[PDB]
């Protein structure tokens, strides 16, 4: 286990829509990256200027939309690669 | 720029001077007692040959005239090397017959497009003779034969090819090629020998043989070119949990992929040697499926869909036994399905149909062969490259005729066949008389090999054709021997194939000719 | 159902104006994407730096005219292609 | 000898652009039964704008056609994997012809097949091409060398119409190449 630091998130990214809504196998550029993945850890929290830590609003176990970039980064944790981001880069959370 | 027009009977001989200018450069290499022929070449010492393309080629005339006739009867012999690959003197003899008769018979006032039809006439019920007459050439001693008599009575040459066609078989594809030594090598590889070798020289598993050997590996067959070690990490992974050796066949291995290969060879995880892919594109794709098929893998490309991360030791092809050399890469005994292996040589064979081009034909019968079969190469030796020259012709002869007689059957040699079927065609006739006089001159036309034979053994022509022609079936006259018996028992056999060409040949040409009455061009 | 988190907006874009004011139809480059949008669902609020989370000033249901940009992010949800953007790219909200 | 050899209504001499369409692989040729005609004015190369014309192709399970400018790229491994995986049996060609005549004899196969020609120019996007749209015909041999169309669902009528036009043009055709291209 691997846990972030100040408002960073471990997130596991899901797999690549094989298929489309039609039954379309996707290959290649088409089946892209998805964007929405698994929340592993949650970081303590944000620091503030006045020195306070303010829990993240993402918890551990909720889907999450994130903006892939440079804030992103890739990293193994037994043989199975997450995702290292800021809270900020997390767009909107997926319920139900 | 402005013509020299000739009409009638001036344009007519001025044309068959030059025809038998060629045809006498030519005819003198005809038959076992035929001499060889001296060609200038502007580059490289004069070639020495005995045969009648190679001279009907380099024959060109100072008269205009003369130049367009012996143009015309040396497509005669170029056609006859594209179809046969032999009987080109043959063929040239028969049209240098036809076009002397049938110019007679246009000095007689016949129509000349009645003879024309009258030699065409002549010429298809020969060829259906020729047909009926024909018996198969199956047994590796008259294939034997066939090829010592297409090589100037060459019986090494003909053994050799006999042995290669015996060893590669009917799917198999043989070629010649110059010999380092003196003597005639016949080399013979079966199954997959693609001339690729090993992407480093550290994956020598031999050292004093200088080259990887590898039992039962795993084959991994990649259509894309690959730099990196992590895409195929997975296979590599598989691989050395089963422990047996791996060889890659790829557009290009390199760079971090190829030295982490060739790590892991020293190392002993992995056994594992990469070589590139056979041939290039569009045909680079095909070797790998005839591969695949033969090692009972899948080839991994980006357009048929799969990935290599994704790649399972059962997409993995499978070999009994793999040599790496630096030249060339061996596959022995590939475990492989035997219906897929018959099915992808079905279409491969398919595509031969349809395939218009030589190469393109040789490169997939070379597939064929690949697959199934075997592969051979004949090395002339000799002691001196003008021998070489000359050697190499006859056995390319011999190989064609060797093919040609697989192919269509044999028939009786020195001409007896074409004798035998003026014999048995003296009973047709045409519409009108000239068509009969072009028959007639089809019919004696037939007799010109034989008599050419006769005569370059310094006999009478016309003396041993009249015992020949006196004889029944197969009897004939052995131009070596110079001794009458039957052609058949001598071991003087000719090609069916080569012998309805050469006649068809000479005779579509011969038959136009004779129809001239103008002649234009360029003024000398 | 997906909601955004801090100061982002889910917001779905609206047609392009096939037909101009004269009804004239306008095809390629002359229909460009529209950046009018109605709203989805609203961020809980934009964090200051003391640590407050203020409400943001557009609300669910109301048409507000966006900026495109690399701020916003496309995501599909339930086949429908959505908008995911801070408050800040929202120019003015359309009222009647 | 002479042959003859005829070859009846449309067979353009092209082939197919993927050698994995090839559903008869002993004849080496693709055989689609009773298939929509997706006819392109564009070249393709990316799956999305095609993609709802895939969807309700396969929805319906008859094959497609794609006669197009040039297929290639992810749009062609997509539609050769869905080729095999048996969800809809589609086979991508390139369009006949070369500029201002290729547009008009995918208008011509248009017309022969009862299709509409997806085209900037003409106003009309893939994205919103339905089944109606692609055409029909009852059988499609696709090979390496040439596409033959056999029995084009289209109104006879309309291809009466379109040949009365090609045959306005012939006679104001000067040009020798040019009316033997239209003839
Ligand atoms: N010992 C022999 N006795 C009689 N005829 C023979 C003998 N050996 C060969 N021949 C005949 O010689 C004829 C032609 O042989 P040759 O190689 O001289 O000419 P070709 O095959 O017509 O020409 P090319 O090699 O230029 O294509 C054949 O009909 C063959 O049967
Ligand atoms: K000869
Ligand atoms: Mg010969």
């Amino acid at each position: 286990n691997i846990r972030p630091l100040h408002d960073r998130v471990i997130v596991k990214r899901k797999e690549v829509e094989t298929k489309s809504a039609g039954g379309i196998v996707l290959t290649g550029s088409a089946a892209a990256k998805s964007t929405r993945g698994e929340v592993l850890a949650v970081g303590n929290g944000r620091i503030l200027e006045n020195g306070e830590v303010k829990p993240l609003d993402v918890k551990v176990g909720d889907i999450v939309i994130f903006n892939d970039g440079y804030g992103v980064k890739s990293e193994k944790i037994d043989n199975e690669e997450v995702l290292i981001m800021s809270e900020s880069d997390i767009l909107a959370i997926v319920e139900a | 720029a402005a013509k020299d027009v000739k009409f009638g009977n001036d344009a007519r001989v001025k044309m068959l001077r030059g025809v038998n200018v060629l045809a006498d450069a030519v005819k003198v290499t005809l038959g076992p007692k035929g001499r060889n022929v001296v060609l200038d070449k502007s580059f490289g010492a004069p070639t020495i040959t005995k045969d009648g393309v190679s001279v009907a080629r380099e024959i060109e005339l100072e008269d205009k005239f003369e130049n367009m006739g012996a143009q015309m009867v040396k497509e005669v012999a170029s056609k006859a090397n594209d179809a046969a690959g032999d009987g080109t003197t043959t063929a040239t003899v028969l049209a240098q017959a036809i076009i002397t008769e049938g110019l007679k018979a246009v000095a007689a006032g016949m129509n000349p497009m009645d003879l024309k039809r009258g030699i065409d006439k002549a010429v298809t019920a020969a060829v259906e003779e020729l047909k009926a007459l024909s018996v198969p050439c199956s047994d590796s001693k008259a294939i034997a034969q066939v090829g010592t008599i297409s090589a100037n009575s060459d019986e090494t040459v003909g053994k050799l090819i006999a042995e290669a066609m015996d060893k590669v078989g009917k799917e198999g594809v043989i070629t010649v090629e110059d010999g380092t030594g003196l003597q005639d090598e016949l080399d013979v590889v079966e199954g997959m020998q693609f001339d690729r070798g090993y992407l480093s020289p550290y994956f020598i598993n031999k050292p004093e043989t200088g080259a990887v050997e590898l039992e039962s590996p795993f084959i991994l067959l990649a259509d894309k070119k690959i730099s990196n070690i992590r895409e195929m990490l997975p296979v590599l992974e598989a691989v050395a949990k089963a422990g047996k050796p791996l060889l890659i066949i790829a557009e290009d291995v390199e760079g971090e992929a190829l030295a982490t290969l060739v790590v892991n060879t020293m190392r002993g995880i992995v056994k594992v040697a990469a070589v590139k892919a056979p041939g290039f594109g569009d045909r680079r794709k095909a070797m790998l499926q005839d591969i695949a098929t033969l090692t009972g893998g899948t080839v991994i490309s980006e357009e048929i869909g799969m990935e290599l991360e994704k790649a399972t030791l059962e997409d993995l092809g499978q070999a009994k036994r793999v040599v790496i050399n630096k030249d060339t890469t061996t596959i022995i005994d590939g475990v492989g399905e035997e219906a897929a292996i018959q099915g992808r040589v079905a279409q491969i064979r398919q595509q031969i149909e349809e395939a218009t081009s030589d190469y393109d034909r040789e490169k997939l019968q070379e597939r064929v062969a690949k697959l199934a079969g075997g592969v051979a190469v004949i090395k002339v030796g000799a002691a001196t490259e003008v021998e070489m020259k000359e050697k190499k012709a006859r056995v390319e002869d011999a190989l064609h005729a060797t093919r040609a007689a697989v192919e269509e059957g044999v028939v009786a040699g020195g001409g007896v066949a074409l004798i035998r079927v003026a014999s048995k065609l003296a009973d047709l006739r045409g519409q009108n008389e000239d068509q009969n006089v072009g028959i007639k001159v089809a019919l004696r036309a037939m007799e010109a090999p034989l008599r050419q034979i006769v005569l370059n053994c310094g006999e009478e022509p016309s003396v041993v054709a009249n015992t020949v022609k006196g004889g029944d079936g197969n009897y004939g006259y052995n131009a070596a021997t110079e001794e009458y018996g039957n052609m058949i028992d001598m071991g003087i056999l000719d090609p069916t194939k080569v012998t309805r060409s050469a006649l068809q040949y000479a005779a579509s040409v011969a038959g136009l000719m004779i129809t001239t009455e103008c002649m234009v061009t360029d003024l000398p």
